[PDB]
RNA sequence: UUUACUUAUUCAAUGAAGCGGAGCUGGAUCCACGUUCUAGCAUUCAAGGUCCCAUUCGGGGCUGAUCCGGGUU
RNA sequence: UUCAAAUGAGAACUUUGAAGACUGAAGUGGGGAAAGGUUCCACGUCAACAGCAGUUGGACGUGGGUUAGUCGAUCCUAAGAGAUGGGGAAGCUCCGUUUCAAAGGCCUGAUUUUAUGCAGGCCACCAUCGAAAGGGAAUCCGGUUAAGAUUCCGGAACCUGGAUAUGGAUUCUUCACGGUAACGUAACUGAAUGUGGAGACGUCGGCGCGAGCCCUGGGAGGAGUUAUCUUUUCUUCUUAACAGCUUAUCACCCCGGAAUUGGUUUAUCCGGAGAUGGGGUCUUAUGGCUGGAAGAGGCCAGCACCUUUGCUGGCUCCGGUGCGCUUGUGACGGCCCGUGAAAAUCCACAGGAAGGAAUAGUUUUCAUGCCAGGUCGUACUGAUAACCGCAGCAGGUCUCCAAGGUGAACAGCCUCUAGUUGAUAGAAUAAUGUAGAUAAGGGAAGUCGGCAAAAUAGAUCCGUAACUUCGGGAUAAGGAUUGGCUCUAAGGGUCGGACGAUCAACUUAGAACUGGUACGGACAAGGGGAAUCUGACUGUCUAAUUAAAACAUAGCAUUGCGAUGGUCAGAAAGUGAUGUUGACGCAAU
RNA sequence: AUGGUGAACUAUGCCUGAAUAGGGUGAAGCCAGAGGAAACUCUGGUGGAGGCUCGUAGCGGUUCUGACGUGCAAAUCGAUC
């Protein structure tokens, strides 16, 4: 599994041809052992390797899962 | 009577020579037309400790003279060679220690090692730590040469036969006492099976002629 | 308190039977078998091991690039940095040395 | 503070083997494990490696030589016996 | 300390104030 | 009887590579003046020289590297 | 070993519950190798077997169950075994293992053409078998069964072989740039031939580091005790292979030029052949962060039911410590007349036969994409009942993991996890036994003989003779002490400029008080001395009556042998051991 | 006598593997101090040698009017070593 900081890298693993299905995962988290926020993990099943990207930001991650491609099979939660 | 140990020894078995850690049966090159007619020039790369063996042995490194490579020959380490240097195999090489010249070609009184009894069997005579052999004298209209083997004798060998100039190295090993059954247990673990050794007085008559009482 | 057991029909302790204990994402203790480990490659003149050379197991070589086996460098990886520049020195001083004996025994035999 | 009168490195021995054997065991022990000087880097860092092998530990350098002793008195009259030879030779 | 002159850390730092007065003393008397 | 010879037979080695004889071969009966301060390097029918070709990416001959033998040493 | 219930015609022996105990991590626990071969598991079931019983069983009857590109075999070679070419032998067959052999592969060619016939060159050494502990391509986590499991299922990887396209990189200076250098990178052509490295290596000792375990604090859950007390005792709080970034002892590079010699390890080595110092480079064992990955797993709470059916909520966090145990590893040091495997395989270098671009080439050692991975083994036991010993025999049989206390300690004793509670039973307590103890006064008067028992014993301190190979004798001998409690003193780390702040461990010494018939309170654990004979010592043998003064041993001494040889072997042989040897050797004593 | 079968026990050589708590003693090398013209001597440390030593696992098998003797066993059990 590899991870990726890119968002143009990410688009682009997105629009590869071999790429069929993502996943968006939701966590819980801290920051700085602070008040509760929400982390988004975008995972792109390629044909070797399984991509992740890390969001630390709402609004971004919303913003990037209105940007996915439409026929990316998506899994949610 | 049964078969006494000295006897059973013909059979091999149990008798071999123990060879696994050992680097190489020790030789000079075979006798060559550049051997023969001029010199040729090898470099001494290592020196190693040979299992069974008190002296130790030198590798060293000549070029093919027929193809484009490298030959490597196992000679027995005179005192005084050390890694990097250069050795003269031949008739024209110079009389310096580590370097192997015919017979014919050294004055009297010289001291030689590995000496080849006939010419071209790559050594024969004085390989022993510490052993060596002394050029007595020529004769020239028979092509011969006397020399003296390290146990006293007198012999007349051909002067195309090549010796190494110097002394085996190793010498003086046998000037310390073993004190220690198991140092002669580890000594002749790696040469043969010839330790311990039981008296035949001790023995049965039908062990040994020397039995009974 | 947690004991552990070969993950192999191996029962003995030999150089290839090796085993670290490990505990899992399922909250126990499981033996782990661990590979031997690899040995630095060697300068073929001097036997130091080689700056900027990956150790691996021989049949490892053959995964990785070039960078990771090679420096750049005359005899990059198969000697080191110092004998290379020793032998270098020892080319040069010994052609020149060369040249100067050929010239020496030439004005000899003209003089002779 | 020397620990002991007169057995040196014999000490390992105990009373075994005979006062005699122990001396002659200690003067070749104590040849073989001396530190020699080299004749190439003139520093005193040769020891013995196997017997018959002298190693330097710094500049790497290896000689034959006596089981017990860099060079034996016989090998150094070899050494001057060849050198009169080859001097005679040349001259 | 190699040689198992001084005892302790305390013993050391003695040994070490009364070195520097005594150099600082002969230096004094020498000028 | 004495003294020789090699061809039967015997022993040994090798990569069956340089053996034996001779050079209007050279230097001084003997030698290759082709290798000795140095832990370098030495491999692609060998570069060069000289006669041809049909010039064109190159190809041949002699030499470099003497000749002869009915014996691998 | 005991109580109750169930099953059953029948219960000391089966099942469940309730109790008392044991193995006590060098196990009566969890796995394997050899061996066995279905003994594994379910259902049915008692004639024979389980030296009593039996409803039970490793028994009887019927079936179910062992899933691999990554674990092994398969491949390599080791000591060795053994064809061919040859040579012996009447012969069954024997020698020998690369020789004594015409023992087989590759390159170029329109060969100056004689017309439809193969010419010119190059390199060379020997079949095969031999390891489920040696060498070796690559897989982990969670879940799942009556019995399978690194093999199945889910998810996530990796290796090898092959065809290939795109992106990236390089080129008009064709086969990359940067750094003084050590060297760096996502790449960055390469045939013959040669060379180097890895594979690939002894044992012991201390020191450093890592991992797992051990010990411990706060907090969030659950359980137990609560006659009195205890903010209490126990328990859950976890993170695989693989991948990215980063991380080091050693080693190396640049500057510089050292006596008032400096640096420096527990261990004394290093420096004009360039130290100390400053700045850098590299191996990635190993550790850290992130992806994998919380969605898993763990601990709890709350839903409806005959449900062989479904479903919801919370927490899973933050630290500390060490001459600790096990294990891996690094730099070292000690030892040898002992210096402590090979091969398959992989990589790299040197070399440059060659091939390759301008409106177009190159590079499958950079990334991504595509396809495939056969055969055989895989259950279980591994032993006071699955192996061997004619048996379900107190015997024998290789190995891995391993908690708390006491204590020097894998000792003895007690405990947690796990596992057993098996071996015919009941009732009485004569003599004689087997095993274990005590004894007034005397203390070897017993007996062939102090046989056997008793006495001693740990640790600390004082002290310790003859003799001696000067190393020992030696724990010689002979004396004093040891509990508990309350204290005192000494021995350190990390940060800051004479010291201050903070943190932490177990060693030693001393002083009061106090119980005592006992203080190494159980366990554990030398009796000592004066002499004689004898073998130097450590070691070895009569398995199943003799362990010794016997044998061996190191040291000493004699003899043979220079290879056309010594001592031996073979029926013979173009046969063999010493011999991968050479008098500082081999052989016979 | 002829012709065959055995080194799964055991004897020995070779090849490749594996196993072995905790203590006592304190060799060489090294450091410091006191002497000495030096060689060398003495004191205190450091270090950790030995076919050394006490003693587990293990290997072996000394002793007992020992247990047993159709024994658990055609060689076993206990203590001691
Ligand atoms: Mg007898
Ligand atoms: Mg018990
Ligand atoms: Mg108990
Ligand atoms: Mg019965
Ligand atoms: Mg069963
Ligand atoms: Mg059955
Ligand atoms: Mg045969
Ligand atoms: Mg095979
Ligand atoms: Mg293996
Ligand atoms: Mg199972
Ligand atoms: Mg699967
Ligand atoms: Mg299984
Ligand atoms: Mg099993
Ligand atoms: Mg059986
Ligand atoms: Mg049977
Ligand atoms: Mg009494
Ligand atoms: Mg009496
Ligand atoms: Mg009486
Ligand atoms: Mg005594
Ligand atoms: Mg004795
Ligand atoms: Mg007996
Ligand atoms: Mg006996
Ligand atoms: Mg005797
Ligand atoms: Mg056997
Ligand atoms: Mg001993
Ligand atoms: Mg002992
Ligand atoms: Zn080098
Ligand atoms: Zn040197």
């Amino acid at each position: 599994a590899r991870e990726i900081t890119d968002i143009k890298q990410f688009l682009e693993l997105t629009r590869r041809a071999d790429v069929k299905t993502a996943t968006v995962k939701i966590n819980k988290k801290l920051n700085k052992a602070g008040k509760p926020f929400r982390q988004t993990k975008f995972k792109v099943r390629g044909s070797s390797s399984l991509y992740t990207l890390v969001i630390n930001d709402a609004g971004k991650a919303k913003k990037l899962i209105q940007s996915l491609p439409p026929t990316l099979k998506v899994n949610r939660l | 009577g049964r078969v006494i140990r000295n006897q059973r020894k013909g059979a091999g078995s149990i008798f071999t020579s123990h060879t696994r850690l050992r680097q190489g049966a020790a030789k000079l090159r075979t006798l060559d037309y550049a051997e023969r007619h001029g010199y040729i020039r090898g470099i001494v790369k290592q020196i190693v400790h040979d299992s069974g063996r008190g002296a130790p042995l030198a590798k060293v490194v000549f070029r093919d003279p027929y193809k484009y490579r490298l030959r490597e020959e196992i000679f027995i380490a005179n005192e005084g060679v050390h890694t990097g240097q250069f050795i003269y195999a031949g008739k024209k090489a110079s009389l310096n220690v580590g370097n192997v010249l015919p017979l014919g070609s050294v004055p009297e009184g010289t001291i030689v090692s590995n000496v080849e009894e006939k010419p071209g069997d790559r050594g024969a005579l004085a390989r022993a730590s510490g052993n060596y052999v002394i050029i007595i004298g020529h004769n020239p209209d028979e092509n011969k040469t006397r020399v003296r083997l390290p146990s006293g004798a007198k012999k007349v060998i051909s002067s195309d036969a090549r010796g190494v100039i110097g002394v085996i190295a190793g010498g003086g090993r046998v000037d310390k006492p073993l004190l220690k059954a198991g140092r002669a247990f580890h000594k002749y673990r790696l040469k043969r099976n010839s330790w311990p050794k039981t008296r035949g007085v001790a023995m049965n008559p039908v062990d040994h002629p020397h039995g009974g009482g | 308190a947690q004991r552990v057991t070969f993950r192999r029909r191996n029962p003995y302790n030999t150089r290839s039977n090796k085993i670290k204990v490990v505990k899992t994402p399922g909250g126990i203790l499981r033996a782990q078998h661990v590979k031997k480990l690899a040995t630095r490659p060697k300068c073929g003149d001097c036997g130091s091991a080689l700056q900027g050379i990956s150790t691996l197991r021989p049949r490892q070589y053959a995964t990785v690039s070039k960078t990771h086996k090679t420096v750049s460098r005359a005899y990059g990886g198969s000697r080191c940095a110092n004998c290379v520049k020793e032998r270098i020195i020892r080319a040069f001083l010994i052609e020149e040395q060369k040249i100067v004996k050929k010239v020496v025994k030439e004005q000899t035999e003209a003089a002779k | 503070a020397k620990r002991t009168k007169k057995v040196g490195i014999t000490g390992k021995y105990g009373v075994r083997y005979g006062s005699s054997l122990r001396r002659q065991v200690k003067k070749l022990e104590i040849q073989q494990h001396a530190r020699y000087d080299c004749s190439f880097c003139g520093k005193k860092t040769v020891k013995r490696g196997a017997a018959g092998i002298w190693t330097c530990s710094c500049c790497k350098k290896t000689v034959a030589g006596g089981a017990y002793t860099v060079s034996t008195a016989a090998a150094a009259t070899v050494r001057s016996t060849i050198r009169r030879l080859r001097e005679m030779v040349e001259a | 300390s190699k040689g198992n002159a001084f005892k302790h850390k305390r013993a050391l730092v003695e040994h070490i104030i009364q070195a520097k007065a005594d150099a600082q003393r002969e230096k004094a008397l020498n000028e």
